[PDB]
RNA sequence: CUUACCACUUUGUGAUUCAUGACUGGGGUGAAGUCGUAACAAGGUAACCGUAGGGGAACCUGCGGUUGGAUCA
RNA sequence: GGCCGCAAGGUUAAAACUCAAAUGAAUUGACGGGGGC
RNA sequence: CCCGCAGAAGAAGCACCGGCUAACUCCGUGCCAGCAGCCGCGGUAAUACGGAGGGUGCAAGCGUUAAUCGGAAUUACUGGGCGUAAAGCGCACGCAGGCGGUUUGUUAAGUCAGAUGUGAAAUCCCCGGGCUCAACCUGGGAACUGCAUCUGAUACUGGCAAGCUUGAGUCUCGUAGAGGGGGGUAGAAUUCCAGGUGUAGCGGUGAAAUGCGUAGAGAUCUGGAGGAAUACCGGUGGCGAAGGCGGCCCCCUGGACGAAGACUGACGCUCAGGUGCGAAAGCGUGGGGAGCAAACAGGAUUAGAUACCCUGGUAGUCCACGCCG
RNA sequence: UAGCUAGUAGGUGGGGUAACGGCUCACCUAGGCGACGAUCCCUAGCUGGUCUGAGAGGAUGACCAGCCACACUGGAACUGAGACACGGUCCAGACUCCUACGGGAGGCAGCAGUGGGGAAUAUUGCACAAUGGGCGCAAGCCUGAUGCAGCCAUGCCGCGUG
């Protein structure tokens, strides 16, 4: 069955990448809305949005820069089957730092930068390039 | 190779792996292989022939042939 | 394997062998030259070599090269053995180390004398 | 003096294991043993799998299955 | 050795020893009691 | 530790030199004697065997054997694989177990941050000091990734409570099918039996022979018995978890799919042990027996032919209930 | 190697220990342990550390320091603040030695050293001058701990052979 979510995302989002489309869609949650958010503010996309309220639906607006996707690589850290967390002295850096990292801080969802920077551990949702 | 030995004698069967029985002009029966020449010469050995048999002080159970009577 | 089927069954290294199981894990050992005789090499290679069967002081029967030209081993000679194969004959692990105990020096070597238990010529 | 607990011991019974050992069974290596040609081409009866019977051997036949089969003349 | 079977046997499943290989796909030729012109 | 005395005066060896791998030639030798970690060398000009000259590498040492890690991503946590190279159970159901859709509240176990105690000395690392330097000794710091407690954080996972309809399931209406079990019945054909006609061959093969025929065969017509399988439709088709399922009719029965609407409210996915189903051959008890057909008998073939070929023929093939797996 | 356990798991009351406790005894209950591996078998002194590796890891536990256990083999207790006690006691056993055969004596896994095993591992040395320990008011006595020497290219470091 359908037992992790944002995996789904990312290979949404993914696959989207490489057949050159415009933007994808997936039910949405309030948690996969945090990591978009993070992501649109990193610059990997151009926009998301949220429609319907019985049953909403999660929209990404991918974003090329010379015809090819600027998201090149997505990997989802912390699976269901494994779960990751790491101190404030051990959050990665990914492509030595061109990169990013989402980590789940208790302040919420933020990148790793942010999160040493506030001096906070967390769980790794996902490595970007 | 050193003080060697020099014999004839008879070969009586044939063995598998091209070696051969070979009775001895003192009574003695020894274990023979062929030498590279006879085997490079594609020279065949029967039943029965008169062979030069060398022989080695270390053990004369086992000699080598290196000149077969026809 | 995925994690859980390594949690129930982890890893397992491959178990590893000795190829010179009579010597126990020595470096050398003794025995006495039950057998003396010379046999024949494999398919390749021609010629006749000498070889001894010995009985060591913890139990084991083995066969073991007599390396250099010629030699003075008898049946009931003692003798010092070293791990070491030889290619060509099957079955043979181990080598007799010359100039110690009853195995005298190859005599008259000149070059690698050290391999052999001969003595610097006095000059 | 005497009672209990008890090591060691002697018997009988069982278990377990080491050493051997009369003997029987099969396995590996083989450059010029013997006897056949079973396989590789449609290998000259297409091969192979399970199973049953039979024969000095490599094998043959019955039943079912696969193409990891050639021709379609 | 254990378990199952009336029996054929099935299932679980080693080591000594030995060789420097064994193997898969495809390439150029030779060969076929394989085709075609 | 310092001073004086003599005189170069008292003090250099081990392995290797065909490629990996730094260093080549002569003479012996003839796949011999011998070398060898692997790739191999040696049968008449061997830089690979033995000696010599020369050279390379280490040096009071130099080589061999033994043992551990590495190279080995070759047990793959970091860091591998399963169509044909080794590797997906024959198929299905299911307990423990592993994982879990969406919203709100609460909790603070996992998780994150700070503090306290502890983590013996020696060892390791850093910065200095003392032995003529060095080995060695020694002062200060770092480190000891760990454990325990207290106080906070509330995104995620977990617990508790209440919701939701998108997963899953129930109801109504239709459709197709060799899906399964039981009972009847039809047609064609091989064999056997009776009868008429008929007349001496039939059958078989590469060629033959074995075999059958006057007691009447083979052929042809009429009637009867018995057993097993469904011409043609037939597919490039369909049903089933898999094995598998094909004449026609009736009875009992499982599953799948489509339309529109209503209902429950996550009720889910997978599964070590476990339980069922499972071609053909085979076993047990009792029936049946047309066609075949292991074993076996006979005729051929060949050098031989325990075969392929020809005439026969038992178990089996069929049925009912158990077994095998 | 799939079941194991009847003082076995709890409870009440005596007894016992410096002390809690089936630690022990009488009675009552019928539990307790196991697939998160009980039970059974083989193997093993544990740690700081050591070697290797870029690291994760792999192998290992000699020297030095901490902890544990043993003192010919098995059983037990006494004395004592502390032992069920390496150079103490009793009993049983094997072995060695003495004997008037009546019985008696002994335990180097302390330092040297001997036979044996093995490929292979040092002297039957000097001092208590220094540190530490036992007894003593002190002088002082004792100390094979310790300080130092002997043997060995076994290892590391420096130097010469002009
Ligand atoms: N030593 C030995 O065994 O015999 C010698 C062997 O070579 C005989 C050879 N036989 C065959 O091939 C078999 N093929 C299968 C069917 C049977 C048989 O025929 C053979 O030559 N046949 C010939 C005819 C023959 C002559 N002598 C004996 N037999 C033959 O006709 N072969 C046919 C062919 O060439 O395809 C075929 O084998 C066949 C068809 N019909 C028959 Cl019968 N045989
Ligand atoms: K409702
Ligand atoms: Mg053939
Ligand atoms: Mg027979
Ligand atoms: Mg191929
Ligand atoms: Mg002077
Ligand atoms: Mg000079
Ligand atoms: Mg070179
Ligand atoms: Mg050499
Ligand atoms: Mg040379
Ligand atoms: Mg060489
Ligand atoms: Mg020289
Ligand atoms: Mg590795
Ligand atoms: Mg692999
Ligand atoms: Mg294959
Ligand atoms: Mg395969
Ligand atoms: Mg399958
Ligand atoms: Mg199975
Ligand atoms: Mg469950
Ligand atoms: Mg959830
Ligand atoms: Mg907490
Ligand atoms: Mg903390
Ligand atoms: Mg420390
Ligand atoms: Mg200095
Ligand atoms: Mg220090
Ligand atoms: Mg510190
Ligand atoms: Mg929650
Ligand atoms: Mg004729
Ligand atoms: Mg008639
Ligand atoms: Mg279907
Ligand atoms: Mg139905
Ligand atoms: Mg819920
Ligand atoms: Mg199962
Ligand atoms: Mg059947
Ligand atoms: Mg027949
Ligand atoms: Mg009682
Ligand atoms: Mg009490
Ligand atoms: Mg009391
Ligand atoms: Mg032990
Ligand atoms: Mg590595
Ligand atoms: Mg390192
Ligand atoms: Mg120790
Ligand atoms: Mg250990
Ligand atoms: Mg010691
Ligand atoms: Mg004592
Ligand atoms: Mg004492
Ligand atoms: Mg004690
Ligand atoms: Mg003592
Ligand atoms: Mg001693
Ligand atoms: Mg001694
Ligand atoms: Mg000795
Ligand atoms: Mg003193
Ligand atoms: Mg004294
Ligand atoms: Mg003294
Ligand atoms: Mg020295």
């Amino acid at each position: 069955s359908m037992q992790d979510p944002i995996a789904d995302m990312l290979t949404r989002i993914r696959n989207g990448q490489a057949a050159n489309k415009a933007a994808v869609t997936m039910p949405s949650s309030k948690l996969k809305v945090a990591i978009a958010n993070v992501l649109k503010e990193e610059g990997f996309i151009e926009d998301f949005k949220v429609e319907g309220d019985t049953k909403p639906e999660l929209e990404l607006t991918l974003k090329y820069f010379q015809g090819k996707a600027v998201v090149e690589s997505i990997q989802r850290v912390s699976r269901p089957g494994l779960r990751i967390y790491k101190r404030k002295d051990e959050l990665p850096k990914v492509m030595a730092g061109l990169g990013i990292a989402v980590v789940s801080t208790s302040k919420g969802v933020m990148t790793d930068r942010a999160a040493r920077q506030a001096g906070l551990g967390g769980e790794i949702i996902c490595y970007v390039a | 190779k050193e003080d060697n030995i020099e014999m004839q004698g008879t070969v009586l069967e044939t063995l598998p792996n091209t070696m051969f029985r070979v009775e001895l002009e003192n009574g003695h029966v020894v274990t023979a292989h062929i030498s590279g020449k006879m085997r490079k010469n594609y020279i065949r050995i029967l039943t029965g022939d008169k062979v030069t048999v060398e022989l080695t002080p270390y053990d004369l159970s086992k000699g080598r042939i290196v000149f077969r009577s026809r | 394997a995925t994690v859980n089927q390594l949690v129930r069954k982890p890893r397992a290294r491959k178990v590893a062998k000795s190829n010179v199981p009579a010597l126990e894990a020595c470096p050398q050992k003794r025995g006495v030259c039950t057998r003396v005789y010379t046999t024949t090499p494999k398919k390749p290679n021609s010629a006749l070599r000498k070889v001894c069967r010995v009985r060591l002081t913890n139990g084991f029967e083995v066969t073991s090269y007599i390396g250099g030209e010629g030699h003075n081993l008898q049946e009931h000679s003692v003798i010092l053995i070293r791990g070491g194969r030889v290619k060509d004959l099957p079955g043979v692990r181990y080598h007799t180390v010359r100039g110690a105990l009853d195995c005298s020096g190859v005599k008259d070597r000149k070059q690698a004398r050290s391999k052999y238990g001969v003595k610097r010529p006095k000059a």
